[PDB]
RNA sequence: CCCCCGGGGGCGGAGGACCGAACCGGUGCCUGCUGAAACAGUCUCGGAUGAGUUGUGUUUAGGAGUGAAAAGCU
RNA sequence: AACGAUAAAAGAAGUGAGAAUCUUCUUCGCCGUAAGGACAAGGGUUCCUGGGGAAGGGUCGUCCGCCCAGGGAAAGUCGGGACCUAAGGUGAGGCCGAACGGCGCAGCCGAUGGACAGCAGGUCAAGAUUCCUGCACCGAUCAUGUGGAGUGAUGGAGGGACGCAUUACGCUAUCCAAUGCCAAGCUAUGGCUAUGCUGGUUGGUACGCUCAAGGGCGAUCGGGUCAGAAAAUCUACCGGUCUGCCUCAGACGUAUCGGGAGCCGAAGUUGGAAACGCGACGGUGCCAAGAAAAGCUUCUAAACGUUGAAACAUGAUUGCCCGUACCGCAAACCGACACAGGUGUCCGAGUGUCAAUGCACUAAGGCGCGCGAGAGAACCCUCGUUAAGGAACUUUGCAAUCUCACCCCGUAACUUCGGAAGAAGGGGUCCCCACGCUGCGUGGGGCGCAGUGAAUAGGCCCAGGCGACUGUUUACCAAAAUCACAGCACUCUGCCAACACGAACAGUGGACGUAUAGGGUGUGACGCCUGCCCGGUGCCGGAA
């Protein structure tokens, strides 16, 4: 389900939010808060650097465990699953025997009070902390090392997945979501699942500046601004000649990835 | 010591009838406090002193002979004694 | 007709004050090249 | 959400919803044009719970900043 | 030419060399969600008193925010500091860099926020939670006594700690009525002899077997080491375990200190209204998910003791530094001016009118805007009415009418089924009496040309172009069909990401984000859709 509305306003007809009856409604834990609000509004030495940030609705940062490597081998009971405006990709408050709270992402298909399980040896059940090595071939997983310890920058957002191919040495193979192939080390830890709030995609915006409750600034058309401003400059009309970014390049098909070291490591073939 | 952080008493109609109070009223050197202002009246007069209060004053900007003039700076406290209200009596 | 003097005590001595033009060369550039014109103004602190 | 069989009633109180003061703004006419004013006045008009208005404090600057974009503001 | 808003002014009296302009008296007119009052910024003696009259004042001037002199400004409790932290600024060590310099953890600075002990009155010519009177509270040191032992950290925990809209109950501020009370006198004009008129009609504190909505709270014994660095008798997890307690908002009474119209001190009633304030951190719903630190409460670590404890009771002593006058929507701040501009917050009464900070008139209060007097020509500006006609005017119905508020009846094509819609149209609107209901309604009667009787308060409809829509722009000739916008699409980007600032193997932004994400480009809600041409150029592959 999702919130759809009717047409009493011109808007608010296309518009579209998501059902939150999944969400326990508690204050988020105060141990956890961290607060660190502080937008910082796209700019770096005063001066702006990743054009189009504007302010938006407050936010605290919700501290998340992603190593999940140092609690091996005591179990969790799921507490609340719960809102956050940081990941947009549900999480999920856990409590350890022994006390210890700590976050972590919420598995599509995971309810309050289910058992969660950290460490080498442990199963392969939903939400669990396994590293590679153990996981069952084709099994789909998300929060993902690249090295480990310090790991969880692959799949971390709605829906995504990892499916692990064959293995190797040391190394497994998994598909990313984004279609590439790439090798990972078989003691990086992963999360049994794919992630939750698997549909935000389909939320709609609706009208303007919902998106700036999201705090995005509107946009600027190059075609709109003047010669000195943008190469997409003037001239009495409207038009192209180029194709051009801001600063000047290609942006429809110019491969801008640099010539390195680890494309030896993302060795099976990428589509992106 | 004392002697010399003490200016000289203020001469105010509103000042002297607050004499006939107990209540005496004389200019210090700004950058004095109301514990040694006490301590300074007290050892000058021989006299409890139960209350102090203060003030900054600027100084008024006059002008002599078309050049504009400046401020003077001061700052006046007002005390209250005991019962035994003496000073030297000098009083007028 | 809001106009451009807004006068204002800690603006004016934050930036232009007499403890701003020592925080940097160009500043204390600016005093010694005016203590030399022998001026009495100074900065703002007067 | 509650009744009668998507409809009607109960209730509830949503909204870049409506009229409208403060407030923000500048639509049309007139006046003013050695002005009351180096951009305003009267009348009229737009927005008026939002992309809203405002105060403090602070960051960004000269080929540079900033710009819901006029080469506009600095 | 002008003498700075069309909110008027008149007479008497006074002072003086001198008066339309200064003082007084009595009237008149103007504001009254202000043009009254209280603050913050900012200004700097402009404040009060006594003098003055050059210049400043758009005239005058005996006057002034001008000139001269003298005074005035009081804090343990209000605001700031000796307390805390945010952005930001710094920053030993550390990371960089032709130099000067650029970054940067802890820490430090930094209020626009957090924490924190007083209320009522009196009153200088000029100060008031500051001085005075009454009566409190807060910390610290000491003493007497009870107690006669555990205190319990630069470290741990709790807690401080926070959104938006709406809304139930109770209440005060505060406002209204009256043949309640109290005080004072009079009355004529035609009448009333008071049942008329006018005015006032309670603040703080202490004590109640007094009435009281509302609001807060579960609570211990034990298990586990793997949690909070170790500790821990405090927290967190887990398992066993059984409506009631606390709080007073506010009201009432008794007492007491004040105040009180008034000629020293009267009354202090009954009925009604009512906050955004208080009870409070209440309830409910929602998504865009709503600071940190100290103080504060709780634990041990170390150390100090365990016959001069923590803590409590009374008494004493102690209480630093800075701000405080006046202006403060303006004659004192910003505008070169005593300028029709601009300037954040709080309070802002009454009558009428569905409501109201609206509109009119008015209280308290404050003003008549620092040239005046006449005349009633042309012309010019802001207004009133206009015969017959009614857009014939003109680029254009531009301007100016018309309409106007609330109640009732009635409302089209077309539609994204919400809307169009206040469609259009037509009717009601006052006063008296009787009747029903909770100010309405039903009836009967009355007056006027007219009853939202004055003020505020839509003209409407048909048909096109453009853009869907709210919104944004050229400060000072363009507000729009421009910009953006939700939605769509191409492409880039595997994470020290692409990309962007950068002297830099520095550091940052992206982002404490990770492909359902981020950048770039172009289109621009929604519906039906988006055809032919890879030769040229660009781009991705191939690479004999
Ligand atoms: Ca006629
Ligand atoms: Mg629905
Ligand atoms: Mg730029
Ligand atoms: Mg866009
Ligand atoms: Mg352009
Ligand atoms: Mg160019
Ligand atoms: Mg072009
Ligand atoms: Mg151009
Ligand atoms: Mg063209
Ligand atoms: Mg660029
Ligand atoms: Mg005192
Ligand atoms: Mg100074
Ligand atoms: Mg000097
Ligand atoms: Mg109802
Ligand atoms: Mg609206
Ligand atoms: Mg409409
Ligand atoms: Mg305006
Ligand atoms: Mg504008
Ligand atoms: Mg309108
Ligand atoms: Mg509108
Ligand atoms: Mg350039
Ligand atoms: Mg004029
Ligand atoms: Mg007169
Ligand atoms: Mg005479
Ligand atoms: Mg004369
Ligand atoms: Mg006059
Ligand atoms: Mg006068
Ligand atoms: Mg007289
Ligand atoms: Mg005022
Ligand atoms: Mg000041
Ligand atoms: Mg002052
Ligand atoms: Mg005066
Ligand atoms: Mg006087
Ligand atoms: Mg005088
Ligand atoms: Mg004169
Ligand atoms: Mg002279
Ligand atoms: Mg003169
Ligand atoms: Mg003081
Ligand atoms: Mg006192
Ligand atoms: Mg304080
Ligand atoms: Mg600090
Ligand atoms: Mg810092
Ligand atoms: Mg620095
Ligand atoms: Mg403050
Ligand atoms: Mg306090
Ligand atoms: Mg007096
Ligand atoms: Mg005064
Ligand atoms: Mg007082
Ligand atoms: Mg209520
Ligand atoms: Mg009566
Ligand atoms: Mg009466
Ligand atoms: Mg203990
Ligand atoms: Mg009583
Ligand atoms: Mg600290
Ligand atoms: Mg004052
Ligand atoms: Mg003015
Ligand atoms: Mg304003
Ligand atoms: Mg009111
Ligand atoms: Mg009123
Ligand atoms: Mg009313
Ligand atoms: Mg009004
Ligand atoms: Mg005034
Ligand atoms: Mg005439
Ligand atoms: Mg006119
Ligand atoms: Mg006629
Ligand atoms: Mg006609
Ligand atoms: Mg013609
Ligand atoms: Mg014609
Ligand atoms: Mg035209
Ligand atoms: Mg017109
Ligand atoms: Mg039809
Ligand atoms: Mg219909
Ligand atoms: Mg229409
Ligand atoms: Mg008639
Ligand atoms: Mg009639
Ligand atoms: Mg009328
Ligand atoms: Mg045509
Ligand atoms: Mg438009
Ligand atoms: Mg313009
Ligand atoms: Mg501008
Ligand atoms: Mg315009
Ligand atoms: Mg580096
Ligand atoms: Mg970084
Ligand atoms: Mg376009
Ligand atoms: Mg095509
Ligand atoms: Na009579």
């Amino acid at each position: 389900a999702v919130k759809k509305y009717r047409p009493y306003t011109p808007s608010r007809r296309q518009m579209t939010t998501a059902d939150f009856s999944g969400l326990t409604k508690k204050r988020p834990e105060k141990a956890l808060t961290e607060a660190l609000p502080k937008t910082g509004g796209r700019n770096n030495r005063g001066r702006i650097t990743s054009r189009f940030i504007g302010g938006g609705h407050k936010r605290l940062y919700r501290i998340i465990d992603f190593k999940r490597r140092d609690k091996s081998g005591v179990n969790a009971k799921v507490a609340a699953i719960e809102y956050d405006p940081n990941r947009s990709a549900r999480i999920a408050l856990l409590h350890y025997a022994d006390g210890e709270k700590r976050y972590i992402l919420a598995p599509e298909g995971l309810t309050v009070g289910a058992t969660v399980n950290a460490g080498p040896e442990a199963e392969p059940k939903l939400g669990n902390a396994l590293p590679l090595r153990f996981v069952p071939v084709g099994a789909v997983v998300h929060a993902l090392e690249l090295v480990p310890g310090k790991g969880a920058q692959l799949a971390r957002s709605a829906g995504t997945s990892v499916q692990v191919q064959g293995k190797e040495s040391d190394y497994v193979i998994v598909r990313l979501p984004s279609g590439e192939l790439r090798r990972v080390h078989s003691e990086c830890y992963a999360t049994i699942g794919a992630v939750g709030n698997a549909e935000h995609k389909n939320i709609v915006l609706g009208k303007a500046g919902r998106s700036r409750w999201l705090g995005r600034k509107p946009h600027q058309r190059g075609s709109a601004m003047n010669p000195v401003d943008h190469p997409h400059g003037g001239g009495e009309g409207r038009t192209g000649a180029g194709r051009v970014p801001v600063t000047p390049w290609g942006k429809p098909t110019k491969g801008l990835k640099t010539r390195r070291k680890r494309k030896t490591s993302d060795r099976f073939i990428v589509t992106r | 010591s004392h002697y010399d952080i003490l200016q000289a008493p203020v001469i105010s109609e509103k000042a002297y009838s607050a004499m006939e109070r107990g209540v005496y009223s004389f200019w210090v050197s700004p950058k004095a406090t109301k514990t040694e202002i006490k301590d300074a009246i007290q050892q000058a007069f021989g006299v409890r002193v139960i209350g102090i209060s203060t003030m900054n004053v600027p100084g008024k900007r006059k002008r002599v002979g078309r050049f504009i003039g400046q401020r003077n700076d001061r700052k006046k406290a007002i005390v209250r004694l005991a019962e035994g209200q003496s000073i030297e009596a000098l009083a007028g | 007709m809001k106009r451009t003097y807004q006068p204002n005590n800690r603006k004016r001595a934050k930036t232009h004050g007499f403890r701003a033009r020592m925080k940097t060369k160009s500043g204390r550039n600016i005093l010694a090249r005016r203590r030399a014109k022998g001026r009495h103004q100074l900065t703002v602190s007067d």
